[PDB]
């Protein structure tokens, strides 16, 4: 129904600018206010400002006056928010959310946009398989896993066999060190599908656009 | 402006308990309070609007009350999928502000951490590194000790503990202890061992493997 | 022989309420509460009095003294002070005509709103009418509603699409034609003002008894009504909440100065004409003092009359009275306040007294507005005029009707804004400055204090001499300079005025005072001899 598709993650150097999009569908676009909410890592929501789609009637927050610039395009029903003079504080997840005039609630939100403001080079992730040893006791379930080492920024996706099956996958949060992230994933699958069939972990890095696929081998 | 104050940053409850989150505002609000739900890894979801009214597509178990400055969001029957961070927001005066957020953690019985040790793969030995991995899956609560043993000696350098968020099905935490080492040092030691100390049992779970081609 | 001396007023109270009635109008009711709420709240009370004590009161009293002492019109008084400045007397006249082109049409609206309030069911409550669109959403309707960018309320629909009919014009470019309803209404108004002026100061002095006393009664009823309404404290809080950080901004001082100038209204020839008809030994000091202080107090209680009801309206909706009082115009009374009245018991009553209050708020000021011009013209062309007063008064009322046809159009509100902000304002401030300068720096402030010493029996204090000499001309100069340095960008009813609107406003503004420089050049060009002898016989009053 009502869908708000924002742009992907953005890695931009400090001092530059970045534009985030917001494609709306499923409702009369000229009927609702378009908003932008900034959410910092581990922080609360922060209303940036709204914009009237009929004429571009912007209304910013005093904390974001001169920080964010909201625009709108009626020809394609798409909203935009641009951020200039980027610092470490701007590295956060930004949302664009629909809202009526009264009562002013945010009924539908976008998926968010992970913004990373840093001068660090986009490092491709090193995908190393984490296979159980050959001397372990194969019980009713074996625990497999894959390792991702050295990448930037926090834009990575570790999938397992095109999402089938994934009823026991544990993904561990990435840890940042010496400017590079490092994370790991595991999956508990029964002993009646391994190593008979093909179980392959896929590691995608949208920031560096690098997709390395590694198959687990005992 | 308006300051929405949530005193309790964290609240513990169990599956099936009655849980209520409070929201304190700066000035009088009448009935202009909205309650949003943000599941870990998802976008915020609107649940309550105008103090008490529920939005379309929200189960009946989510309620709202309050009239003035202090408001309360109440859940009668907590489900496993109700695990999320809850926010309150005023919608009368410009600008619209939000609360600090109350991460609702679920309390349950203790669970034994399944410990699994893993030898460095050949692709990493090819690159010129070797990392022994110790996974601790499905336990409760979050408090758990992880001790490393390369060859019986308590290893402390190069250990990284990563705790995941609570689960939304059975409410069990999971963590990963990573021991990152070089290839030259890996090909000079054979049987690695990681042990975990939890409150379910006094004896730490000990896992070991051999480098000599397992 | 023949005429000789002029007539005089019937009673002290008549002139005391005539000047109060002219001073008190719509702006006291709604302009003062809005500008007071959004510019520091209660702290706006501080510069409003300062701009009064130093700017408003000296011009008001100095104008009332010159008028009650010399007993001449707005034109002939300059022949006896500074002949070259006789054009001033003409400028104001032209100014009045512009004001009268719209200020009455406004009253017409109230009148059309008043005659439509005799129905048991008020038109702006339901949406099942012949003028509402599909966006019309009203109350006593299913709860849970949520307002949309295109949704409108029956009150907003009623003002926008029925009485004003502003949707039938595309802006200043295309606004024709004329609505016959508001033409008949404004004709009725020009008739109720006709029989109150045609006889002279006698009828405008008998009608003032009602026009000046009714608004306080209506304001009292609306006050004790709105004070009893639940949640009315929010509007009072937003009305009186001190925001001392606003006082640091140089804008609120200019707002207070302008507000107290137009509210006091010196420099218009009204106080001159009203003061002309009075006793020579009558006191002038106490009169001016009392009248202004009432004009402010009346504004002060009117603030509560508005903000109790708007506070109730913010309580029924969801707070931040700034949200419900965003629009600063007739919509605050005809839409916001009207929609709030419609949701109260005995709505017919509070509507009749509300619109009737508006009409009586306007009437006293249009009475005086005309009184000054009529007195001026009859005194400048005597015995060529005064042959009958009814003839001239009729020619003025009719002229204003034909002059209001531009305002009676579908796009009349656009013309109202343009004339009220870009034309009349800067010109009245200008001519007030010119008058204040001529009386203070040409005729001599010392001789003025001696004339007051002759009339009232005592010379004015040093506080007033020092105010007329320096404080008042700088008081007007500040407002004029502030406006000319940054004219406000005009917007009305989701319609931004074209960029050339200021040129039209300035065009209308400049065509008003072409007479003072062309008349200075005219009289300066007519008197023979050297320029020093012409300006010496032109600055010094006539010898005999
Ligand atoms: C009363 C008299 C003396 C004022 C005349 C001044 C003239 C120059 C002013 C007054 C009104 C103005 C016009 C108002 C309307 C329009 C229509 C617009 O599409 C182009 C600008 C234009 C054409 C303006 C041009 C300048 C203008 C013609
Ligand atoms: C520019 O508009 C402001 C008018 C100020 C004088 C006035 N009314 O204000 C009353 C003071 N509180 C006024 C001026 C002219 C007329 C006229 F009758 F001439 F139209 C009516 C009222
Ligand atoms: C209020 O309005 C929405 C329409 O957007 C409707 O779907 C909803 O069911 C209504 N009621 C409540 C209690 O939210
Ligand atoms: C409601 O208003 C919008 C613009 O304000 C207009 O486009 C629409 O046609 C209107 N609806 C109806 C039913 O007329
Ligand atoms: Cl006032
Ligand atoms: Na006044
Ligand atoms: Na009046």
């Amino acid at each position: 129904e009502v869908q708000l598709q924002q742009s992907g993650p953005e890695l931009v150097k400090p001092g530059a600018s970045v534009k985030i999009s917001c494609k709306a569908s499923g409702y009369t676009f000229t009927d609702y206010y378009m908003n932008w909410v900034k959410q910092s890592h581990g922080k609360s929501l922060e209303w940036i400002g709204n914009i009237n789609p009929n004429n571009g009637g912007t209304s910013y927050n005093q904390k974001f006056k001169g920080k964010a610039t909201l625009t709108v395009d009626k020809s394609s029903t798409t909203a935009y928010m641009e951020l200039r003079s980027l610092t470490s504080e701007d590295s956060a997840v930004y949302y664009c959310t629909r809202s009526p005039v009264r009562p002013y609630y945010f009924d539908y939100w976008g998926q968010g946009t992970t913004l990373t403001v840093s001068s660090a080079k986009t490092t491709p992730p090193s995908v190393y398989p984490l296979a159980p040893g050959c001397g372990d006791t194969t019980g009713s379930s074996v625990t497999l896993g894959c390792l991702v080492k050295g990448y930037f920024p926090e834009s990575v996706t570790v999938t397992w066999n095109s999402g089938s099956l994934s009823s026991s996958v544990h993904t561990f949060p990435a840890l940042l060190q010496s400017g590079l992230y490092t994370m790991s994933s595991s999956v508990t699958v029964p002993s009646s599908t391994w190593p008979s069939q093909t179980v392959t972990c896929s590691v995608a890095h949208p920031a560096s656009s690098t997709t390395v696929d590694k198959k687990l081998e005992p | 402006d308006i300051v929405m104050t949530q005193s309790h940053k964290f609240m513990s409850t169990s599956v099936g308990d009655r849980v209520s989150i409070t929201c304190k505002a700066s000035q009088d609000v009448s009935t202009a309070v909205a309650w949003y739900q943000q599941k870990p890894g998802q976008s915020p979801k609107l649940l309550i609007y105008s103090a008490s009214y529920r939005y379309t597509g929200v189960p009946d178990r989510f309620t709202g009350s309050g009239s003035g400055t202090d408001f309360t969001f109440t859940i009668s029957s907590v489900q496993a999928e109700d695990l999320a961070v809850y926010y309150c927001q005023q919608h009368y005066s410009i600008p619209r502000t939000f609360g600090g957020g109350t991460k609702l953690e679920i309390k349950r019985a203790d669970a034994a951490p399944t410990v699994s040790i893993f030898p460095p793969s050949s692709e990493q030995l090819t690159s010129g590194g070797a990392s022994v991995v110790c996974f601790l899956n499905n336990f409760y609560p979050k408090d758990i000790n992880v001790k490393w043993k390369i060859d019986g000696s308590e290893r402390q350098n190069g250990v990284l503990n990563s705790w995941t968020d609570q689960d939304s099905k059975d409410s069990t935490y999971s963590m990963s202890s990573t021991l990152t080492l070089t290839k030259d040092e890996y090909e000079r030691h054979n049987s690695y061992t990681c042990e975990a100390t939890h409150k379910t049992s006094t004896s730490p779970i000990v896992k070991s493997f051999n480098r000599n081609e397992c | 022989g023949s005429q000789g001396e002029r007539e005089t007023w019937g009673k002290k109270v008549d002139f005391l309420l005539s000047v109060i009635g002219y001073a008190v109008d719509l702006g006291n009711v709604w302009r003062f509460p809005y500008i007071c709420a959004q510019n520091g709240g209660g702290a706006f009370l501080l510069p409003y009095t300062i701009m009064a004590i130093f700017g408003g009161i000296p011009l008001f009293y100095m104008e009332l003294a010159l008028g009650q002492y010399h007993r001449n019109g707005c034109i002939s008084i300059w022949r006896k002070i500074c002949p070259i400045f006789k054009g001033i007397g003409y400028a104001i006249c032209i100014i009045a005509f512009y004001i009268a082109s719209y200020y009455n049409t406004i009253m017409a609206w109230a009148l059309y709103y008043l005659i439509s309030s005799f129905t048991d069911q008020l038109p702006w409550t339901s949406c099942k009418n012949s003028w509402n669109t599909g966006n019309c959403t009203n109350y006593f309707s299913e709860d849970n509603i949520t307002w949309t960018l295109h949704s409108t309320s029956p009150a907003e629909e009623f003002y926008t699409r029925h009485v004003l009919q502003i949707h039938r014009s595309k802006g200043l470019q295309d606004l024709g034609g004329i609505s016959w309803q508001l033409a008949l209404c404004i004709m009725l108004i020009f008739t109720v003002i006709y029989f109150s002026i045609w006889k002279g100061v006698k009828t405008s002095g008998k009608v003032v008894w009602v026009t000046a006393t009714f608004p306080y009664i209506a304001l009292s009823v609306l006050l004790v009504r709105g004070a009893t309404l639940p949640g009315a404290w929010r509007g009072v809080l937003f009305y009186l909440k001190p925001n001392w950080q606003k006082l640091l901004e140089t804008g609120v001082w200019i707002d207070a100065a302008a507000q107290i100038f137009f509210s006091l209204g010196p420099g218009f020839g009204v106080l001159l004409a009203f003061a002309s008809y009075n006793k020579f030994n009558n006191n002038c000091y106490q009169d001016a003092l009392v009248t202004s202080v009432v004009n402010c107090m009346t504004s002060f209680v009117s603030g509560f009359v508005i903000f109790t009801v708007l506070g109730y309206m913010a309580e029924m909706r969801n707070e931040d009275v700034s949200e419900v009082a965003k629009d600063a115009g007739p919509s605050l009374l005809f839409i916001t306040y009207a929609e709030a009245i419609a949701n109260m018991p005995a709505s017919t009553f509070f509507a009749i007294i509300f619109f009737l209050m508006l009409i009586t708020l306007g009437l006293d000021s249009s009475f005086a507005g005309l009184e000054g011009v009529i007195t001026a013209v009859l005194d400048e062309f005597p015995h060529v005029w005064a042959k009958r007063r009814e003839r001239f008064v009729l020619a003025v009322v009719i002229t204003c009707f034909f002059g209001s046809l531009v305002t009676l159009t579908f796009g009349g509100a656009y013309v109202v804004k343009l004339l009220e902000e870009y034309a009349t304002g800067p010109a009245v401030l200008t001519v007030a400055l010119i008058e204040a300068v001529a009386v203070s720096w040409f005729y001599g402030i010392t001789q003025f204090c001696r004339d007051v010493k002759e009339m009232l029996g005592f010379s004015p204090g040093w506080f007033w001499r020092i105010c007329w000499v320096a404080i008042s001309p700088l008081f007007l100069l500040f407002i004029i300079a502030s406006f000319l340095m940054s004219p406000p960008q005009l917007r009305l009813f989701q319609y931004n005025y074209p960029y050339w609107s200021i040129i039209l406003g300035y065009a209308i503004g400049t065509s008003s005072f072409i007479c003072i420089p062309t008349y200075i050049a005219y009289r300066l060009i007519i008197t023979p001899g050297t320029f020093k002898e012409r300006i010496i016989k032109s600055i010094t009053p006539e010898t005999p």
